[PDB]
């Protein structure tokens, strides 16, 4: 149900290190 | 590595 | 993880450890899709040319951990397998194909800040995001270099490879249920899984509904992070249908 959704960084509203590498590489 | 606890060896 | 760097608190809640019981080592990476649920490589189970054979009762399951040798009391939970499932047609014998198996644990664990389920991926979010060029993320405890082993949990972030590229890089017979993903030699930057890392999870964030799913587990590779080579994972969404089968069954 609430898979994938992480508790100390989604859930919160918080980013990692890095998540930002990924999203910005899914260029449609 | 660190031993475990007896416990889950069962 | 080669080149890769200390994954941070939380970052991977799904990680989860293949631990032996005699001797006491680390023998793969798994995760976590359910709270009764663990999927890993089969070839960590099963693998005749090096007399692997292992059963329930010669493994655990930890769950919640980021140091790689310290018993992190308090934090990480262990668990102990019910049943083993391996893919029927999984071919040790050629090219490690459906390299895939679900395991099954004895009771349900309790989620918490440390311990949380991946998504299992839907053929809209698959086809969506398994492109060419788009970045997904493995982790790991496996061995820094190719042969030691890192104090904790290893992350890096890898894009995916064409096909092409894919099958002209090995000898080795590629199939459908499979995809690889690494740097190219000109691209500068490098990183791949290596030893210890197999059974691990290759996933990728939904720019649509910002979910974490799991597109792959690390197969197999030729060395660790050659330029001219690439880290090949199974292809999870292909083998979707049996991964329901057995979970929805039993
Ligand atoms: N560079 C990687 N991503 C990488 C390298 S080894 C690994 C984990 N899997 C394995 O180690 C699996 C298990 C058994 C044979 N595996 C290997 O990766 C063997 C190559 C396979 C190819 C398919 C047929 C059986 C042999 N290569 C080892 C090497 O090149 O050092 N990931």
């Amino acid at each position: 149900a609430d898979c994938g959704l992480r508790p100390l960084f989604e859930k919160k509203s918080l980013e990692d290190k890095t998540e930002r590498e990924l999203l910005e590489s899914y260029i449609d | 590595y660190e031993p475990i606890p007896e416990e889950f060896a069962q | 993880i080669v080149e890769g760097s200390d994954a941070e608190i939380g970052m991977s809640p799904w990680q989860v450890m293949l631990f032996r019981k005699s001797p006491q080592e680390l023998l793969c990476g798994a995760s976590l899709i359910s709270d009764r649920w663990v999927l890993t490589a089969a070839h960590c189970l099963l693998y005749p040319p090096w007399d692997k054979n292992f059963t329930e009762n010669d493994l655990l399951v930890r769950i919640g951990k980021h140091s790689r040798t310290r018993y992190e009391r308090n934090i990480e939970k262990i668990s102990m397998l019910e049943k083993i499932y391996i893919h029927p047609r999984y071919n040790w014998r050629e090219n490690l194909d459906r390299d895939i198996a679900l395991m099954k644990l004895k009771k349900p664990v309790a989620f918490s800040d440390y311990i949380h389920p991946v998504c299992l991926p839907d053929r809209e979010t698959a086809a969506s995001l398994l492109q060419a060029g788009y970045k997904g993320r493995v982790t790991g405890w496996g061995n820094l270099k190719e042969t030691g082993q890192p104090s904790v949990l290893q992350v890096v972030n890898l894009p995916i490879v064409e096909r092409p590229v894919c099958k002209d890089s090995t000898r080795i017979r590629i199939t459908d249920n499979m995809f690889c993903a690494g740097y190219k030699p000109d691209e500068g930057k490098r990183g791949d899984a290596c030893e210890g890392d197999s059974g691990g999870p290759f996933v990728m964030k939904s720019p649509f509904n910002n979910r974490w799913y799991q597109m792959g587990i690390v197969s197999w590779g030729e060395g660790c992070d050659r330029d001219g080579k690439y880290g090949f994972y199974t292809h999870v969404f292909r083998l979707k249908k049996w991964i329901q089968k057995v979970i929805d069954q039993f």
